[PDB]
RNA sequence: CCGACUUUGUGAAAUGA
RNA sequence: CGCCCCACGAGGCGCCGUCAACGAGUCGGGUUGUUUGGGAAUGCAGCCCAAAUCGGGCGGUAGACUCCGUCCAAGGCUAAA
RNA sequence: CUAGUAACGGCGAGCGAACCGGGAGCAGCCCAGCUUGAGAAUCGGGCGGCUGUGCCGUCCGAAUUGUAGUCUGGAGAGGCG
């Protein structure tokens, strides 16, 4: 939007906005990230610690899919379970959650729980979570 | 560069300019991609739109193991039990795919229903007029066939989200899922290491 | 010469609107008709129309 | 071979599924030697010779020093997977030559 | 079942009789002009199944290259630019001697159209290629149902751009997966596809 | 300038194995 | 829509067990130059080395071995997008 | 989309693809080899005839250093139905 950019209040102010004395030469810095040890040095390590060097060992040819595992926390169970069948259960009778079919592998353990049993049936879980889930009544069943 | 931000990393050296690609001709691409295939369509007549059929398949990848998805064609191996001939599938509308293998009874039969199906739903016309030999359909049922369009088998990508609610038993209460999990993740490390140690035993014990 | 930072085909023609801002766009634009004082105030001559 | 174990981490891990087992496929005999194609390569071989580092392997072995056999027929044939089995069948063109 | 016996006889090029049979045939092709026609292949069996045939406009002839890589040539050796590009004689050329062949022989014959070619001798100083040609004309040719295919006018000079057997191995085809997926559709127009900075119109 | 491999075959002795 | 009627030949399907041939200075190896994102070397090329048929190439770290998965090069054509 | 990511790089400036997945479109094929040997069954050119992009009759020639036919690894060759 053209009638808004700033230049067009900046017309007839000789500078245009970059001061007489210092002007608005070409690249009085360098092109992009140049000086990065040398004169941006003050720059790179105050604003960007850890860009220089080395870390860590390589890996060839990763594949993204290798290293993938979408989690849940179990706060979220329930919210995946449908009113009317949590209504069709009792104390003792407790709604089972396949959690591979909303698409999650492993199941956290954040946040709380009810007192209502669930039964989660997982690919993965950790400590916490299954701590959780037993100390609420609910069980846990391994898949894949 | 100047104060914080994110540092930069523009791939604008080269003479990006002499291949910028625009896509003004996108709406003109859909058009023609639509008068490509209703003709090919009414060249085709009466023959489904969707083309010949597909697998149920599932996909690669940790990632996308449990999602079905098409094929490019049924093995040799369905297409035999079937009762379609390897040269005849092509010729009545299924692919033929001599490159996969099938590892697992589920998709074999998985794959010989859609072949069943397709067959008890396809309806041929014959070579000559009056000439109905093996394989063709009657008069009757070939004056009522349109062309059918979209997909007429759809492949449900996952299984159905059922949530059911059953009884928590104590056997299933006691077992320790956690530490079960990471039981076979030694069994997994220390796999070189007993079986290293197991054969020393035929060596020298 | 040239002009100063020739045009180039590569300028931003169309825009992109969110789905549901277009849908709500245009709610409010019906719901706006339903008056006859806004569609007198936008110019149309309405003054014998039943209702 | 067997289905897998039906949890989703350890030895043998994944989805338990049936297991079939495949039946044989041509160039599942890809290269099975034939009778003919083994006379074929018989009678040349006889006609036309040896060649001077397959002569020499022969001498190695004569003499029976099978590491540098296999050293030699290396650093000819370029890689171990090859010499080793070079050197076995130029044993085998020895023993079935004191054969008689 | 001839072709066999000689395909084995042909593998066996260290033995003594090879050794003579191909010195004495290295000479006589070392006195003969670098280019020459040869009413037979000399080597039947790599011409059936290269697709020669005992068929009239099937012709073969007889390559002359030579061996050694490429030195730039430039006016001494004086490479104006920066180290890097300021050596001369260690360079390799990047297309095969038998696609160097098979485009000698396109410029000479410019009336056949250049099926295949296969090695035939070599020494310290040359390589001899083989080279079957078609005549696109003839009859017995234009009415083979599987050589028409080179009749087609997409089909002029193969080797000067790069589409016989020996075209593909040195434009990088031989290969399928990586390590060849560069090559495909060639190195140019995947270079070309990675560079397009692709702008939608709704970007 | 120089060495090795290569075109590079044939056979003879003397020292080394 | 009409006249001409398709077979002992070819194909398919099923049974069998005996055959079951598949591309050579080509692959592969070393070294050199270039090239690459390709890293104890991604391709390509020269030079030298130089094959195999219970066999050959791959599984992104060079190596020996055991097992596994995978494919069968070195000949050719092929619309649409 | 993966992805300005794995990688690569005086690991500095910088550079940078792929498998997976979603779409567009979808199609597979043919040779050389062991395989007419009671028989070159193949092809071309001249001439002549016609129904003329060809087909037929006759002569010459190519070709046994192999034209045609079967086969291409998903097989296939056989014998049987
Ligand atoms: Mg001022
Ligand atoms: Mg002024
Ligand atoms: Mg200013
Ligand atoms: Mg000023
Ligand atoms: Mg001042
Ligand atoms: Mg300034
Ligand atoms: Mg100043
Ligand atoms: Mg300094
Ligand atoms: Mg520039
Ligand atoms: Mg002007
Ligand atoms: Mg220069
Ligand atoms: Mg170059
Ligand atoms: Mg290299
Ligand atoms: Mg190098
Ligand atoms: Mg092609
Ligand atoms: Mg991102």
């Amino acid at each position: 939007t053209t009638r808004f950019k700033k230049n067009r209040k900046k017309r007839g102010h000789v500078s245009a906005g970059h001061g007489r004395v210092g002007k608005h030469r070409k690249h009085p810095g360098g092109r992009g990230n140049a000086g990065g040890m040398h004169h941006h040095r003050i720059l790179f390590d105050k604003y960007h610690p850890g860009y220089f060097g080395k870390v860590g060992m390589r890996y060839f040819h990763k594949l993204s899919n290798r290293f993938y595992t979408p989690t849940v926390n179990v706060e979220r169970l329930w919210s995946m379970v449908p009113s009317d069948k949590a209504a069709e259960a009792g104390g003792d009778k407790a709604p089972v959650v396949d959690v591979s079919q909303f698409g999650y592998f492993k199941v956290l353990g954040k946040g709380m729980l009810p007192e209502k049993p669930i039964v989660v049936k997982a690919k993965l879980i950790s400590k916490i979570a299954e701590k959780k889930i037993k100390a609420a009544g609910g069980a846990v069943v391994l898949v894949a | 560069v100047k104060h914080n931000n994110v540092i930069p990393n523009g791939h604008f050296k080269k003479h990006w300019q002499n291949y910028v690609k625009t896509w003004f001709n996108q709406p003109a691409r859909k058009q023609r991609r639509r008068i490509a295939r209703q003709k090919k369509a009414v060249k085709i007549f009466p023959r489904p739109t969707s083309g010949p059929l597909r697998p149920i398949v599932q996909c690669q990848t940790r990632k996308y193991n449990m999602k079905a998805r098409a094929g490019r064609g049924f093995t040799l191996e369905e297409l035999k039990s079937a009762g379609i001939p390897k040269k005849l599938a092509p010729t009545i509308g299924i692919s033929v795919d001599h490159r996969r293998k099938n590892r697992s009874l589920e998709g074999m039969q998985s794959n010989i229903q859609r072949l069943k199906t397709y067959k008890a739903k396809l309806v041929i016309f014959p070579r000559r007029a009056r000439k109905v030999k093996a394989g063709d359909s009657t008069p009757e049922e070939l004056a009522n066939a349109t062309q059918v369009q979209g997909d007429y088998m759809p492949i449900a990508r996952g299984e159905k989200r059922s949530v059911e609610v059953v009884k928590v038993t104590e056997e299933m209460k006691e077992f320790k899922a956690y530490g079960k999990l990471r039981v076979e993740r030694m069994n997994q490390r220390q796999l070189g290491a007993r079986q290293k140690k197991a054969a020393e035993a035929e060596k020298e014990e | 010469g040239r002009m100063f930072a020739p045009t180039r085909i590569w300028r931003k023609w169309h825009r992109r609107v969110n789905v549901r801002l277009r849908r709500v766009a245009v709610a409010s634009a019906l719901a706006a008709t339903a008056v006859p004082a806004i569609v007198t105030a936008r110019g149309h001559r309405i003054e014998s129309v039943p209702e | 071979s067997q289905p897998k174990s039906g949890l989703f981490v350890g030895i043998n891990k994944g989805h338990v599924v049936t297991k079939r087992e495949l039946p044989p496929r041509p160039s599942d005999r890809k290269g099975k030697g034939t009778k003919r194609v083994h006379f074929v390569r018989n009678l040349i071989r006889e006609v036309a010779g040896f060649a001077p580092y397959e002569k020499r392997i022969t001498e190695l072995l004569k003499v029976g020093k099978d590491k540098r056999a296999l050293k030699v027929a290396k650093r000819k044939l370029g890689t171990h997977k090859r010499a080793k089995k070079k050197r076995e069948e130029m044993s085998s063109v020895l023993r079935k030559m004191r054969s008689a | 079942g001839a072709y066999k016996f000689v395909s084995e006889l042909w593998r066996r090029k260290q033995s003594d009789v090879m050794r003579f049979v191909q010195r004495v045939r290295c000479w006589e092709y070392r006195q003969q002009p670098a280019i020459v026609r040869i009413t037979r292949p000399t080597r039947p069996d790599r011409a059936r199944r290269l697709g020669f045939k005992a068929k009239q406009g099937y012709v073969v002839y007889r390559i002359r290259v030579r061996r050694g890589g490429r030195k730039r040539p430039v006016p001494k050796g004086i490479v104006y630019g920066k180290p890097k590009h300021q050596g001369i004689t260690q360079l390799k050329f990047q297309r095969n001697k038998r696609s160097v062949a098979e485009e000698r022989a396109g410029r000479r014959l410019g009336g056949l159209r250049v099926l295949n070619s296969y090695w035939v001798n070599e020494d310290s100083t040359y390589k001899y290629f083989e080279v079957i040609l078609v005549d696109v004309a003839h009859s017995a040719v234009r009415n083979d149902p599987r050589i028409n295919w080179l009749c087609k006018p997409v089909h002029k000079h193969r080797e000067l751009r790069g589409l016989t057997s020996a075209g593909k191995k040195f434009r990088g085809l031989r290969g399928k997966g990586h390590r060849h997926h560069k090559n495909r559709p060639s190195r140019r127009a995947t270079w070309k596809r990675n560079q397009t900075v692709s702008l939608r119109r709704y970007r």
